[PDB]
RNA sequence: GUUGGGCACUCUAAGGUGACUGCCGGUGACAAACCGGAGGAAGGUGGGGAUGACGUCAAAUCAUCAUGCCCCUUAUGACCUGGGCUACACACGUGCUACAAUGGACAGAACAAAGGGCAGCGAAACCGCGAGGUUAAGCCAAUCCCACAAAUCUGUUCUCAGUUCGGAUCGCAGUCUGCAACUCGACUGCGUGAAGCUGGAAUCGCUAGUAAUCGCGGAUCAGCAUGCCGCGGUGAAUACGUUCC
């Protein structure tokens, strides 16, 4: 299925592209006007053609695999240089400034 | 200090009640009277087109079937935690009748209280019913308890 | 013309009831074009139940202030008093269903340490 | 640190983010009025002492 | 937590301001100002006895007036304490000051220089009772229908400090026509600072 | 700080253009956190003052988008 | 000559405005009357207590009220005569 | 409502009038008072506020201030930069947001009060997806601006799932303020999307324009608000009673 996962066949397109790996709403409605299925199908109710054009204007876009690994990136990035934002990747503590004597708990 | 008293509003434009107003004023959330006008009268008009009548009298025959003769109060001596069965004076009939619809209907789950609304009355009217149970119930609680009077 | 202010709850409407067969206009625009709500439809109209004036009067209302159900209740209080101003006859009515009262019922002042002119914050000990 | 701390308000810093209102009557930071350039409890006794021409008791 | 002073409950009902002017646009300086005025004139004037100074704002001019219970100490022999008041005023402020001296007859109703004589005996070692209950004769002699003296602190007794209430005639607090006077002094005594509180109910407007 | 520039302090530009003219040296003692890390700081041995030492980092390709007070936190903990 | 007096008193406003109004009025300058204008007024609400008490506060309130005099006809007697209206502090006459 | 025109109307702000158990009937001692009625905008201190008695806790404040005594003095005082008061395994008060169809998203229509603005409020136009940006009108303000109110109502859409719920966290890219946003700012744009499906023992608030809910405003302040202080919008349920705490 269309980025190497699935999309669900009995959902709307605009919403089915959002379990895309890399693809939420607007970058949704950015692409059904650039493919023009007018954002009102199923995608159990496409054409090879009109899902061929949503498949490779996906392929045009920084969408799977590409954002997981490139943001480890990132995060193994700041982590190794040394940078105190990534002490707080590593330990599970806030990384945007925030109190930690108190509940910080999506991060342990 | 003494007992003081309310009121309440007498139409409705379509359904002229008075206590349909006060189901109105009861199951408002968040002071919103037209959400709850809006499901009343959408579920009124369900309860008119699923059986062919006319909805006030179905709506009073499910108030007749909940309203509750005997409330059971409470009565604790030492340590006995008895229950004390009490005549419910009419104007709490009404009131614990449309808390036991609004309640029961919001408990039941179906795809929107415009519905449950109308399936709890329908329920009511043949009283086999979700807050039926709790009517039946408050009368086995006083049924019980009947040696206090 | 028969001319009536109505306030309620910072809503003050002017309502000027002329010979006519029942239009009500509120603001040049009629009842549920500013109005919905049916509710405050019948609410606004019962002073013209009571005593029949049902199709006797166009009514041109200039509102201004408050919200919905307020303006609903200064239309209602401006037709009571064009409308005592028209006929002095049924006040009895009018007074027995209210409709010269102007509900004084503004809404509080919000008091320091608390949270909303009754609300204590809570309370832990 | 009262007339130190006084009179260094008082200066020009290096910078404008540097400064910080102060009393004017009774030296300390946290709550001046801008109107009056008063501090909180100084404004409270003034206004009472029939001074402070505006304020009188708040009642509505 | 205890009563308001009736000073500031009564501005704007029947008391008056003594800072009488309009804000413009240096309201704070306006008032600053004057702060620095009521400083100055009050430590030069303690020793002369004034107790209170009502300063007006009319377009580059200040008219100050002043209640001192006696004239010929603070306008005296015309020349010099004219010099004296409105020469340093005029410097200090910076623009013209006028000066109105309204003499109290009845010295002993205005609570300010009551507290201050009350303050002074402290001062002067006069025990604590005698201070207060020779001023209430005072004051209930010069025409009152009422005075509560209260002074607080280390009456001479060390390490316990005990308030004294001595009053004669109606002091109504809560009557808001009432026109009373209250003040306060403070008496730094060798034992460390006695408080003395005075308000004088002197008659109410119908 | 968005279109107005980067930011560094002078002096610390001042003593990185001297090192940069000629050759590298020694640490720089410098207690500008708050300055960003142009590319021409690269491989200049710099000490940043944490609040009570001098920490010395040496600066690389990477190192360049952050500041330099990222690269000293000031509270030690456990 | 539109003179906007504003005061914190309303008795002394009063005063200064009917003085303006009768002697403009007595040399034909046809005084519109003292149209009063609303007031601004700020509250200004403070913690009574010296250290703690977030709870215990006071309010204190600052009204200026304003009226608004118009002059219409030109009639110069009365500009000569408002030169020498000497009235207090407290009403800030702005022409 | 722009103009001419008008002070009728709203509004504004001054002086008034007005509600006092005053009048009726009833009870009670005939008193004091109480229960209902008529009038009336207002009915029984009409709603609220301000007002906080003698004193109680050697309550709190020496850090707003002033202070007696004791201590320091080329330092227990002063300047400067950097950090910290934002730490975090844990507990714990107060709050905000949700867990969803009385819901979410998208489009249309309306209704407010109160307050702020001079080196400040800033229209309109233009550009930018957006936060915002550039030139600049008007405004020392019932004029002009902040200021395009929001729940609401009306259509379209999903269909009861950890989802078209929720927004945490986080990466990247931006914007504004300011010497400077790394520790340590708010906001935007893209993306990731977590715990959570109404909460154990226990426990709190509220008697009416109140509680619940929705936005708006202002102090403080360059910038930072979920806090506080006010404002309106819709707007309930119940009080048998004093057995118990």
């Amino acid at each position: 299925r269309i980025a190497g996962v699935d999309i669900p066949r009995d959902k709307r397109v605009v919403i089915s592209l959002t379990y895309i790996f890399g693809i939420g709403r607007t970058t949704a409605q950015q692409v059904l006007k650039e493919a023009g299925v007018s954002e009102d199908t199923r995608v159990r109710d496409l054409t090879e053609e009109e899902l061929g054009k949503i498949r490779d204007i996906i392929d045009k876009l920084k969408v799977e695999g590409d954002l997981r690994r490139e943001v480890s990136l990132n995060i193994k990035r700041l982590i190794e240089i040394g940078s105190y934002r990534g002490i707080r990747h590593r330990r599970g503590l806030p990384v945007r400034g925030q109190n930690s004597k108190n509940n910080a708990r999506t991060r342990k | 200090k003494g007992p003081v008293a309310k009121r309440d509003v007498l139409p409705d434009p379509i359904y002229n009640s008075k206590l349909v107003s006060r189901l109105i004023n009861k199951m408002m959330i968040d002071g919103k009277k037209g959400k709850s006008q809006t499901i009343l009268y959408k579920s009124f008009d369900i309860i008119k087109e699923r059986t062919g009548n006319d909805a006030m009298e179905v709506f009073e025959q499910a108030l007749k079937n909940i309203m509750p003769v005997l409330e059971v109060k409470a009565r604790r001596v030492g340590g006995a935690n008895y229950q004390v069965p009490v005549e419910v004076r009419p104007e709490r009939r009404t009131t614990l009748g449309l808390r036991w619809l609004v309640n029961y209907a919001r408990l039941r789950g179906e795809k929107t209280m415009e519905e449950r609304l109308a399936n709890e009355i329908l329920d009511a009217a043949n009283n086999t019913g979700a807050a039926v149970k709790k009517r039946e119930d408050t009368h086995k609680m006083a049924e019980a308890n009947k040696a206090f009077a | 013309q028969y001319y009536g202010t109505g306030r309620r709850k910072s809503s003050v409407a002017r309502v000027r009831l002329v010979p006519g067969e029942g239009r009500i206009v509120v603001n040049n625009r009629e009842i549920s074009e500013h109005i919905p709500s049916a509710a405050l439809i019948e609410d606004i109209k019962q002073p013209l139940t009571l005593t029949e004036t049902a199709g006797t009067y166009d009514v041109l209302v200039n509102v201004h202030g408050g919200g919905l159900s307020g303006q609903a209740g200064a239309i209602r209080h401006g037709i009571a008093r064009a409308l005592l101003e028209a006929d002095p006859e049924y006040r009895t009515t009018l007074k027995r269903a209210g409709l010269l009262t102007r509900d004084a019922r503004m809404k509080e002042r919000k008091k320091y340490g608390l949270k909303g002119a009754r609300r204590a914050p809570q309370f832990s000990k | 640190a009262k007339k130190s701390m006084i009179a260094k308000q008082q200066r020009t810093p290096k910078f404008k983010v540097q400064e910080y209102t102060r009393c004017e009557r009774c030296g300390r930071p946290h709550s001046v009025i801008r109107k009056f350039k008063l501090c909180r409890i100084c404004f409270r006794e003034l206004a009472y002492k029939g001074q402070i021409p505006g304020v009188k008791k708040a009642s509505w | 937590g205890q009563k308001v002073n009736p000073v500031g409950l009564r501005i704007g009902v029947i008391r008056d301001w003594e800072s009488k002017w309009y804000a413009g646009k240096d309201y704070a300086d306006f008032l600053h100002e004057d702060l620095k005025i009521r400083e100055y004139i009050s430590k030069r004037l303690s020793d002369a006895s004034v107790s209170k100074v009502e300063i007006e704002r009319a377009a580059n001019r200040v008219n100050i007036t002043i209640h001192t219970a006696k004239p010929g100490m603070v306008i005296g022999k015309g020349g010099s304490e004219v010099e004296a008041l409105r020469k340093a005023l005029n410097s200090l402020t910076g623009k013209r000051v006028h000066i109105n001296i309204l003499e109290i007859k009845r010295a002993d109703l205005d609570a300010q220089l009551v507290a201050d004589n009350i303050a002074r005996q402290l001062e002067n070692r006069v025990s604590f009772r005698r201070a207060q209950k020779q001023q209430i004769q005072r004051t209930m002699r010069a025409g009152a229908q009422g005075v509560k003296t209260m002074v607080s602190g280390r009456l001479g007794g060390a390490d316990i400090a005990r308030s004294e209430y001595y009053s004669e005639g109606t002091v109504p607090l809560h009557t808001l026509r009432a026109d009373i006077d209250y003040a306060t002094s403070e008496a730094d005594t060798t034992y460390g600072k006695l408080g003395v509180k005075v308000w004088i109910y002197r008659g109410e407007v119908l | 700080s968005l279109k107005k520039g980067p930011f560094v302090d002078g002096h610390l530009m001042t003593k990185i253009e001297k090192l940069n003219e000629t050759d590298k040296k020694q640490v720089v003692k410098t207690w500008s956190r708050r300055s960003t890390i142009f590319p021409q700081f690269i491989g200049h041995t710099i000490a940043v003052y944490d609040g009570r030492k001098h920490v010395p980092v040496f600066i690389s390709e990477d190192m360049v988008g952050h500041k330099l007070g990222e690269f000293a936190p000031t509270r030690t903990y456990k | 000559i539109r003179i906007r007096l504003k005061a914190y008193d309303h008795r002394i406003l009063d005063q200064s405005a009917e003085k303006i109004v009768e002697t403009a009025k007595r040399s034909g300058a046809s005084v519109s009357g003292p149209i009063p204008l609303p007031t601004e007024k700020s509250v200004y609400t403070i913690l009574r207590a010296v250290h703690k008490y977030k709870d215990s506060r006071e309010q204190f309130e600052m009204r200026t009220h304003k009226r608004l005099i118009d002059i219409v006809n030109p009639t110069p007697q009365t500009v000569d005569a408002l030169m020498r209206l000497d009235l207090p502090s407290g009403v800030d006459i702005e022409i």
